[PDB]
């Protein structure tokens, strides 16, 4: 007996946001200067926004020395720019490190192929369902189970986020496509 | 003899100075802000509108929070015992009673 | 009847203003302010803490910390925060 | 008297000078006035503007008393933003824990139309349009409002009342093109989507596209 | 405010040359070199605001980039200027942009 | 008539400091060696601290200094980017291009990195 | 007092001009903002009521009997907003025409649209032809004026 | 009067980073770049601006401290304070973080020893 009566359209993760700290204080106007693909004004933030090629990331230096990285496609390749941002910045005469590393976010889609009677759905599952078309054509579905916020759209797309676990997008999802193949159209 | 007309156009001058005063209380706030001018929001059209319901209902005289003691009972009810009665009531003449 | 603009229109404008620069702006190692601070107690003794705010680009509690530094302050007999350079 | 409450006090008579600009009913005010009460003796919120709260109060008794008025319409009277009102909305909703009704279109035919000095039976021809559409789902996407315009524009170009869609637009506040792209969702079954009881000014055929 | 920067150029940078030999010739002082190049500097502001008229379009890839004090400074490479008849193509530019 | 231009600039410049030269007591024959000299210029990891276990993403930076690159000083109007696309909309320019010397009012741009 | 006498107040001293805070040594301010108010011809809708729809419909003196309304009808007003602002763009001028009021207004009045009617479109509007009013109705009482 | 509490704020700047030795006004002139402020200004400022300061303090050639006195004592006042024939005159604990170090950990050490603090 399979967990769900509908199963699969296998739920890909987008989207890894992670911070870690250099365990130093550093200087961004120094860092912007030396850096040759970085943005810094302190007028608009306090914090130097890097950014590589290489998984086209994003990263945001404070000058506490914590880092943000965004753009990811896996914890890992976060883990990894975060690892490759620590470096350069090491690499700029600083003392970077790797302390305290963790996952932030991460954001998930997928789509079930198939349009749903959202008034039913909003009417339902009020108590977590949420919905207003005059406010966003996208349905907000903020599961408890393990936290996790949903958006359904009128043609069936849907976004996951607010993660820092990959598998419980999957469970999440798991959950919530039988429930949506009961509100088919 | 004191009629409607110059009667409330003496209320009309008098709420017309308060909501002057209350624009200009929001003009005030427009330079407070120095953000771009709003007419319709400055609006407070029921405050005459209300005031005037009671001068109207009450037959009462005044802003009632302040001068109003020497006017009270202007207006009142209609009577209907009879036609004549009613027509006796749109004609009675009153004085300050001195 | 009178059209719904989705946001206050003046506020709005406030926003096409308000987008261009924030007074949230830096102060590292100060010395501009104090050089300024000789310009303006050139011209009066003392003045009043919102007009220091005036001249300044910077945080009133930063700013009491120079104005604490260099100078003290007073009521003057009218309450109000004025703040002088310390004749001593 | 409890300076605590003045920022309270002062907020229903800014309820009630909001309720003012458009004549609204003391029974949907008082339900309005008792809501803010509600939310004020929570003070969980208290981290909020207070007339923020009040035009969301008031956009809540609306749709309490089955009426709702759009956030636009909500917007004209007060200086908050449509953001900053349904973010607002939201808390009160999570705050006073009470779940809330879907919009219809037919609720704003009555003063549109009436805006328009549209007859009953055009009014009731749009209400049909619309209703007829909706539950075919013609149109999966535009809000209901954009829909219901087009179909009274339909509606009012099946009459002699025509009107050009810029003057609807601006009546309903929608984008001319939104109008526009809504029509041509619901032109395809203009023809069938009249009601039974209807008399053309201008047959389907000759209905204008765009 | 003044940009001075514009003096950082063949056209600043040759003034600059010949009236430092005006200054190695003592010909002139270096206080009225001062005032000539602050007039320089004022009279080439001027001639952007009025004389010049053309605009220019480019395209090109980004290959590094920096920014400081309202300024940017960026180095593009495979860059292309776009004018009708003068169209030049170059491997790298260095851009900067003030406020 | 872009060369012309920059005689036009040239012409109005030197004129423009000459009451200057004057006041410096200086000879305008020195104003127009000036001006000689001038136109004839004119042509992995298991530790928070083994960062160094991450060693060498960044490229050599010597790639920015040769002039290699012909320059190019603008004020900006409008910078944007969409993750790697980036538009620019600049104005007032100027351009020295394979030793040559450009100007311009207004420029608007794309790039992708 | 109608057609006259709140106009003429309209007449009196309604425009107002307001100049903002020099906000002195805003550098290069030049001058404090200033903006003017002007008003033109007062406008009075007939007697009509909002529908908890908020749409309009005319206020029938027999439904403010029933109903127990106010008879009351819009008052409009012709507004200018006009400013040399103390800058350069001095003399710009922006219309305004807005909602004032809703005026209670006597039985038989001019503006009481059944004033012309017949005693028999009078009875047709269930009215009785030989009751003249000249009394206003608030809150769907008879109210009467005392001399 | 800027100037001066520009000139005294180097002079105590310079001092606390390391330099503590008497200095001249030219000599601050020099370190701070400032050395063209004329000769008539420069003049007036070490012949008056320098004479009229209240608690200057002439070593020599060259000025010394007004606001601290005494020496780098650091540690220990006890044999003042202890004075309760005159309460002590005591320190202040902006008069003990400049005569050397940061009060805190002093602090909680003395406050098991001989010094009790009251915020007034």
């Amino acid at each position: 007996t399979p967990a769900s009566e509908s199963s699969g359209i296998v739920p890909q993760l987008q989207n890894i946001v992670s911070t870690v700290n250099l365990g130093c204080k550093l200087d961004l106007k120094t860092i912007a200067l030396r850096a040759r693909n970085a943005e810094y004004n302190p007028k608009r933030f306090a914090a130097v926004i890097m950014r590589i090629r290489e998984p086209r990331t994003t990263a945001l230096i404070f000058s506490s020395g914590k880092m943000v990285c965004t753009g990811a496609k896996s914890e890992e390749q976060s883990r990894l720019a975060a690892r490759k941002y620590a470096r350069v910045v090491q690499k700029l005469g600083f003392p970077a490190k790797f302390l305290d590393f963790k996952i932030q976010n991460m954001v998930g889609s997928c789509d079930v192929k198939f349009p749903i009677r959202l008034e039913g759905l909003v009417l339902t599952h009020q108590q977590f369902s949420s919905y207003e078309p005059e406010l966003f054509p996208g349905l907000i579905y903020r599961m408890i189970k393990p936290r996790i916020v949903l958006l359904i759209f009128v043609s069936g797309k849907v976004v996951l986020t607010g993660a820092k676990v990959r598998a419980e997008i999957y469970e999440a999802f798991e959950n919530i496509y039988p429930i949506l193949k009961g509100f088919r159209k | 003899l004191d009629l409607a007309g110059p009667l409330l156009a003496f209320l009309f001058r008098g709420m017309f100075k308060n909501l002057l005063k209350e624009v200009r209380i929001y003009a005030q706030k427009f330079i407070d802000r120095g953000k771009d001018f709003n007419l319709e929001l400055a609006i407070k059209t029921r405050i005459i509108s209300d005031g005037l319901k009671y001068s109207l209902a009450t037959g009462n005289w005044g802003d009632q929070k302040k001068a109003h003691q020497a006017r009270a009972g202007v207006s009142q009810v209609l009577n209907r015992l009879t036609f004549a009665s009613t027509l006796s009531h749109l004609r009675r003449l009153n004085s300050p009673i001195g | 009847t009178n059209y719904k603009p989705v946001a206050n229109h003046q506020y709005n404008i406030e926003y096409e203003r308000k987008k261009k620069e924030d007074g949230k702006r830096a102060r590292a190692d100060k010395q501009h302010v104090l050089d300024m601070l000789f310009s303006a107690f050139e011209k009066h003794q003392y003045y009043n803490l919102k007009d220091l705010v005036d001249i300044t680009k910077q945080p009133v509690v930063y700013l009491k910390e120079i104005l604490k530094e260099i100078g003290v302050q007073n009521v003057k007999g009218i309450h109000k925060n004025t703040w002088e350079l310390k004749p001593e | 008297m409890s300076s605590s409450d003045r920022a309270m006090m002062n907020a229903f008579k800014e309820i009630t000078t909001m309720a003012d600009r458009i004549n609204l009913p003391r029974n949907i005010v008082d339900r309005t006035n008792n809501l803010f009460k509600q939310v004020y003796e929570q003070k969980s919120l208290k981290g909020r503007a207070n007339d923020a709260i009040a035009s969301a109060c008031l956009y809540i008794a609306c749709r309490q008393e089955g009426v709702p008025r759009t956030f636009k319409e909500i917007c004209a009277v007060s200086r908050i933003s449509k953001k900053e009102i349904g973010r607002c909305f939201k808390l009160i909703l999570k705050a006073l824990e009470t779940s809330v009704d879907l919009i219809t279109t037919g609720d704003f035919m009555s003063r549109f139309c009436s805006n328009l000095c549209l007859p009953k039976q055009v009014q009731m021809a749009a209400t049909h349009i619309a209703r007829k559409a909706v539950e075919l789902d013609l149109v999966p996407g535009r809000s209901p409002i954009s829909v219901a315009a087009a179909a009274i524009y339909m509606a009012s170009q099946a009459s002699a009342e025509k009107r050009t869609q810029k003057e609807i637009g601006d009546i309903a506040g929608v984008a001319d093109v939104t109008i526009r792209q809504s029509y041509r969702l619901i032109y395809p079954r203009a023809p069938d989507l009249f009601p039974t009881d209807f008399k053309f000014d201008t047959p389907v055929d000759k209905l204008p596209q765009l | 405010m003044a940009y001075q920067l514009y003096r950082n150029t063949t056209l600043g940078n040759s003034l600059q040359e010949s009236l430092d030999e005006l200054i190695q010739s003592q010909q002139i002082t270096p206080q009225l070199a001062l005032q000539v190049l602050l007039q320089f500097d004022k009279a080439i502001n001027a001639a952007l605001a009025q004389r010049v008229r053309n605009r220019v379009n480019f395209r090109g890839s980004l290959n590094t980039y920096r920014f400081c004090d309202n300024v940017w400074t960026f180095v593009l490479n495979d860059v292309e200027f776009r004018e009708v008849t003068e169209l030049i193509k170059v491997d790298k530019v260095k851009i900067v942009a003030c406020d | 008539t872009v060369p012309k231009l920059y005689r036009s600039v040239i012409e109005d410049v030197i004129n423009d400091v000459r009451d200057i030269f004057l006041d410096d007591g200086v000879d305008e024959q020195v104003l127009m060696e000036l001006k000689t000299l001038w136109e004839n210029k004119l042509m992995g990891q298991v530790e928070e601290e083994p960062l160094n276990s991450e060693d060498d993403v960044s490229d050599e930076e010597g790639q920015e200094l040769f002039d290699t690159e012909n320059v190019v000083v603008c004020q900006y109007d409008k910078i944007h980017r969409s993750k790697n696309k980036w538009k620019f909309h600049l104005k007032d320019g100027i351009m020295n291009l394979n030793g040559r010397d450009y100007i311009f009012s207004k420029a608007i741009g794309d790039a992708e990195w | 007092f109608i057609q006259m006498s709140v106009q003429r107040i309209v007449e009196d001293a309604p425009p107002i001009d307001l100049q903002a805070e020099a906000q002195h040594a805003s550098g290069e301010v030049e001058e404090p903002p200033r903006y003017l108010l002007k008003f033109e011809q007062i406008y009075l809708s007939k007697p009509t009521h909002w529908e908890r729809d908020g749409a309009p419909s005319p206020m029938m003196p027999n439904e403010a009997r029933l109903r127990n309304l106010t008879y009351s009808a819009p008052l409009y007003v012709d507004i200018t907003k006009t400013v040399i602002k103390e800058g350069e763009e001095q003399l710009q001028t922006q219309h305004q025409k807005t909602f004032i009021g809703k005026i209670p207004i006597m039985l038989r009045s001019t503006y009481c649209l059944l004033n012309g009617l017949t005693d028999r479109d009078l009875c047709e509007l269930n009215e009785c032809p030989l009751d003249p009013g000249g009394y206003f109705i608030i809150n769907g009482s008879e109210k009467v004026l005392i001399a | 009067f800027g100037v001066l509490a520009k000139i005294v704020n180097y002079m105590k700047t310079r001092h606390q980073r390391g330099d503590t030795h008497p200095l001249t006004l030219d000599e601050i002139l020099d370190e701070t770049q400032h050395l063209d402020i004329g000769l008539k200004q420069k003049q007036w400022l070490m012949t008056e601006a320098l004479v009229n300061n209240p608690k200057i303090e002439v070593i020599d050639g060259k000025y010394a401290f007004k606001p601290k006195y005494n020496v780098r004592d650091k540690k220990a006042l006890l044999r003042l304070l202890d004075q309760h024939d005159q309460r002590g005159l005591g320190g202040i604990l902006l008069e003990d973080i400049e005569e050397a170090l940061p009060n805190s950990q002093k602090a909680v050490k003395a406050l098991g020893d001989q010094i009790l603090f009251v915020n007034r």
